[PDB]
């Protein structure tokens, strides 16, 4: 345990993910203060689901420490998936929280009641002043691709939040109408999930064991070339599978002549598909009879 | 296309000798562990013998004396100790590209003591004056090394225009050469003179060989 | 026991289609690929193409357009056939067994030369060459077969049908007008010519010529 | 749409789930309705886990009938993964549900409201009779020996169990703190019921190797360095891709001279005895 | 192990014919298509040589005349046409599983015209009278079928106890055969009779060959 | 010119150890396989086992507790040592290489006979055989070579140093009193004998026995 905390420091993407949560259980630990000073009412569900914000933040930070744990007997490829998973329960819990938004939102448009206690606006500003640290720390957001991905996407999901409760206190201190809160609370919901939508279309697409997209369009060149190979009959049982992001496996089954060159066929093989950008490849050669 | 360099165009060694032949291509050649580079020997008059292939293995039924080495684009065929068998022609083969290509080819000299040339005359035959022509043959046989002069003179005066000459490749048992002149001639110009005579000048000895004949 | 022998026109006329059909004998063209080489003294060596044994046919990108291989397997026989011969395209073609597993090409054939020309095939002209008289008879004697006149290459030369080899010296032929000249010569033993009989055997396959030429002295 | 008019006459199993999914999705909106009109939270939080319970079902159906599609050049395995992705979603969104309930729940932990309907006795008994009713003479929703019974029963009873005893203890006792800790323990049996579900789905989404094979490879591998001419392996990667499909992929250096058709033969024996499916090996020529 | 039965264990083919030999295998000897089954011909007095490879497959450098057929647990060697040169014995190899294991064999005998043995006595040599024992020899020679009778006779009286024999195997030329008859005696044994006869009962005629010798 | 040949004891005594070396010509040890195979008449042919290239040896299962193969590729060597000799073990080892890229085994060495008994070694004793006077000269005449007494197999017997190969049938050999006899037969031209010599070598490699005796008339 004292060397797990030598390895989050050291790569930039786990320490960065470290010292924002730091922030986060600070400022929990500031309104936990704040809040059992007899402000619980929304003080302490604000609080909550902030540390839901950490345990998000968390899950990310796990993942990126597991991602580079040495490949075992059980886990052949490594634990780089996590990298993947991660990015989809982010993006996943992401929708969660937006029928969050959406639901609560009616509970604020049909139902006259406008019951709050939002601490004089305070503890919004320097939770957007929060999200602000967070979206600027995380740019490149916007193996540790899909998990960049998923966090910054949550970070900029809590500053639509921000905004939207931001917006909704000056509307109705200054303007006085009401019916603007419930119209951003929807508004965040559908900015939430327009934003989701890629970063699930690829976390599925890598889980479903389907081709890269990347690679898809430079594979039937590829199978040209191999088929133009001196000595080989067909192709056959073609797959190619993300493992992590920009990691290609891929396996085929060559039929060839019955004297054919295997050392030479399967050097081509594998050039074509290095210069395809497929790093893990099996290539197996099957002689003909005729 | 891949293009094979080979050096020396030619080379020459002694009985008893290591030969090494360089061929060199433009890109590599390799993969995965395995050039696919390949050595045959062509003789005289004969089809090529594939001698090495991927560049380091012997061919099943060849002498051990050949030996293949090199990776990437430079390779080596080694003859160690070369024999008076091994005068031939020696091809590098890569096959790591369509189209498959072939090098410049490397002539083996099989370089031993210089031998006097057997030089014999033979005047036109019967059946040759009957057609209408008349050649008179000069064979200078078992010599060493190749290069030679051969000189006809016609009743002592220089000929150089019709003078027609052949050189055999070395020999593949006792490494000599063969020299065959012919000096065509119409009839009446056949029948003008009387002495023919062929001479040879050769490194072994100062004074030319001459074979002389009359009418 | 593994051998390959093409057949095919020595004479090409230019513009035409050259057929060669390479009979092999010792293995099956249904487990083993056959190559197609041809040699010239201007360029080398030089590879044409390779069949295999499904019908897979890879061709030379220079030779694309023009060139054709067929087999047959129950008869065993390869049939190359290239278009627009030129004169550039004169050289002796091999049909060549490929190594297996290998991108060699483990056996040849003796090769057929083709000559693309426009000229005629003339057949040969055989003359003997005796030593002048008797003089300078020693313990060895020269004897001679002249050759003139044939077109194209090749032509055989050997002696007493093949039973002497030793001493047999075959010249490199030489071009002048179209024609070809050639030279062989001998060295026997003085005890055996003019005792017993000598001979010169010419064959030209080309004009399909035999000629028996009997050495006599002078 | 009028196809299944002559399909629920002549279903009997899939009479059964018609029937189960009938009568839980209707009482889990007869819990949602009766828990938002009073105040309790146990019943939301009941009716939540139901609702999920039933569209596991939904799910596994749809997903069943889109792994039947046939494959393509984007997916070259088809589409099987979909099973096992849907029953990982459907995890998920039960966990983030007691995630968010054990939230709110702990909020009326602070400051309890107490809200009665004179029927919380009535629906919470009723909803412990449905799932009784479900879970023994219709044999559907199992979540998931003592684990066994966990999974099997107390998973998906003592829920109902809980809010019964918050109906007890909130009308006859009168006391105002039942409900947010009958909250709190719904949502951490929902979590533990779900950990197996979520395990198993993430060792096969991590590429893991199956575990039904982990403990016969060792014995493959002993018996592919036994065959004549294998000089070592290299690179195995065995993995799930659906429910009892396996993917092998391993790499062979054999002699220069071995014979590549006999060894491949025997280890596509060798592996397909231990039940891969699929299998790629590669063969590599050594130099010496 | 696998256990391969060869069937029939001895066959007889005329000239020009077709012999068909099958191996049949405990256990399938395939994988993949290809079956693993190899086909080897052993001639006297040398070591096996292969024909056949999985079963199909012709070696390089042997004669058109051999086929190989057959999958699974069942193979046929066919020659066709069958020469003289073929009077050997065949076996069928696998190597599907280790260890290997060989046919139990299959001979191949040549059916030729019926031939007449040539009979020869040969009396004991001086050195072996000096030695201590005497060894009278018949040698009997080209001739067909197998079946062959050779009776000893010591002035006319039957002896079948110092007879010794030994066969050769048949001629890969003229499909023949070729029996020794030896006569092992002390000296005194030798020395108390005068006239030995060797005869030989064969099919080819009705009276037997007689050879005869004195002292 | 691939060949391989096997140098051994051809006698062993019981429960000892046999040690053969085989030597092998065009091809290297680097990229063959090599197989061990005996022949006896009993248990017709045996796989021995088989030495990879790498070193690797696969051993057949009823001789892994008593064999052992090792090489040297530098010397082109292949070494077979077998261990409690017993008697079932009398047979014809042969070093095979391995068909490459396949099961079978493409060429053999000519084998070495072992035998394994008590018995010693015996050199041969050669005697001629002349037909009785001169009764039946005939075209054809035979002559007669007996080796008796010697132990163990095998012994060469040629005639005029392997230049005659025509009319010779030698016989198997007969076992008798744990020794062996020998006969062979020559048929040849009657005016080619008693006009020239012809000679019997015999060659016992066991006890390095070279006879030349000499047909002699009677
Ligand atoms: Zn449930």
């Amino acid at each position: 345990i004292s060397g797990w905390f030598r390895s989050i420091l050291s790569d930039k993407t786990s320490r960065n993910l470290f010292f924002f949560l730091c922030l986060n259980l600070s400022f929990a630990f500031v309104e936990l203060l704040y809040g059992i000073w007899s402000n619980c009412l929304g003080l302490i569900s604000d609080s909550f689901h902030m540390f839901f914000d950490s345990t998000a933040i968390l899950a990310g930070l796990a993942a990126s420490v597991i991602s580079k744990w040495r490949d075992n007997d059980a886990f052949s490829y490594g634990y780089v998936r996590a990298e993947v998973l991660a990015g989809f329960v982010n993006g996943l819990f992401l929708i969660f929280t937006a029928f969050f938004i959406f639901s609560e939102g009616v509970e604020r448009a049909l139902a006259p009641p406008d019951v709050h206690h939002e601490r004089l606006l305070l503890v919004s500003i320097l939770g957007f002043v929060v999200n602000l640290i967070g979206i600027f720390v995380f740019k490149h957001g916007g193996p540790s691709r899909q998990i960049l991905q998923g966090v910054f996407l949550h970070i900029l999901a809590d500053t639509l939040g921000s905004i939207g409760v931001i917006a909704s206190a000056i509307m109705m201190q200054n303007f006085g109408l009401m019916i603007a809160d419930p119209i951003c609370s929807i508004l965040i919901a559908i900015l939430i999930v327009v934003s989701v939508i890629p970063l699930l279309r690829e976390s599925v697409g890598i889980l479903m064991q389907r081709t890269p997209p990347l690679l898809e369009n430079s594979l039937p060149q590829c199978y040209q070339r191999v088929q133009q190979l001196q000595g080989v009959y067909s192709l056959q049982e073609q797959h190619f599978w993300t493992l992590c992001s920009d990691v290609y496996v891929g396996t085929l089954k060559l039929i060839v002549a019955p004297d054919a060159d295997a050392r030479w066929i399967l050097s081509q093989t594998h050039n074509i598909f290095t210069q395809a950008g497929v790093r893990q490849l099996y290539v197996q050669i099957d002689f003909a009879a005729m | 296309d891949i293009v094979l360099t080979q050096s020396p165009a030619s080379l020459a060694v002694s009985l008893r000798r290591r030969a090494t032949i360089s061929c060199r291509a433009s890109e590599s050649v390799d993969g995965y562990g395995h050039s696919f580079m390949h050595w045959y020997q062509q003789k005289s008059g004969q089809p090529p013998k594939l001698l090495i292939y991927r560049a380091s293995n012997l061919e099943s039924g060849v002498p051990a004396r050949f030996s293949g080495s090199g990776s990437r684009t430079d390779f080596t065929l080694t003859i160690d100790p070369v024999e008076a068998d091994d005068a031939a022609t020696y091809y590098c083969q890569q096959s790591n590209e369509d189209p498959y290509t072939f090098g410049s080819g490397t002539k083996l000299e099989i370089k031993r003591a210089d031998a006097a040339p057997t030089v014999s005359i033979f005047p036109p035959s019967s059946e040759q004056l009957t057609s209408g022509g008349a050649s008179v043959v000069c064979f200078l046989n078992n010599f060493y090394p190749k290069d030679i002069n051969v000189k006809w003179k016609i009743d002592g005066s220089e000929r150089q225009n019709g003078v027609l000459n052949s050189w055999t490749d070395q020999d593949s048992k006792d490494s000599t050469y063969s020299m065959s002149s012919t000096l065509t001639l119409t009839k009446d110009e056949y029948e003008r003179h009387n002495s023919y005579t062929c001479e040879a000048t050769h490194k072994t000895s100062t004074s030319p060989i001459v074979k002389s004949f009359n009418r | 026991e593994v051998q390959l022998q093409e057949s095919g026109p020595g004479l090409v006329a230019p513009s035409q289609s050259l057929s060669i059909t390479c009979t092999v004998s010792g293995f099956s063209l249904t487990n083993y690929a056959v190559h197609w080489v041809r040699q010239s003294p201007g360029k080398g060596l030089e590879w044409l193409g390779v069949i295999w044994s499904n019908g897979r046919t890879d061709y030379n990108a220079a030779f694309i357009s023009r060139l054709s291989i067929s087999k047959d397997n129950s008869k065993s026989q390869v049939f190359f056939k290239m278009n627009s011969l030129q004169a550039d395209d004169t050289a002796i073609y091999y049909c060549a067994r490929k190594l297996a597993y290998e991108g060699a090409m483990d056996y040849w054939g003796q090769g057929t030369s083709v000559t693309v020309s426009s000229a005629k095939t003339t057949p040969p002209s055989v003359y003997p060459l005796a030593p002048g008289s008797a003089a300078q008879t020693n313990s060895m004697v020269t004897l001679g077969c002249l050759v003139k006149g044939y077109f194209p290459e090749p032509v055989t030369v050997t002696w007493n049908s093949g039973s002497l080899s030793s001493g047999v010296h075959t010249f490199p032929a030489v071009l002048q007008s179209d024609l070809y000249t050639l030279s062989s010569s001998v060295t026997v033993p003085s005890s055996t010519w003019p005792s017993e009989t000598v001979t010169c055997n010419v064959a030209h396959p080309a004009s399909s010529t035999k000629v028996d030429k009997k050495i006599v002295p002078r």
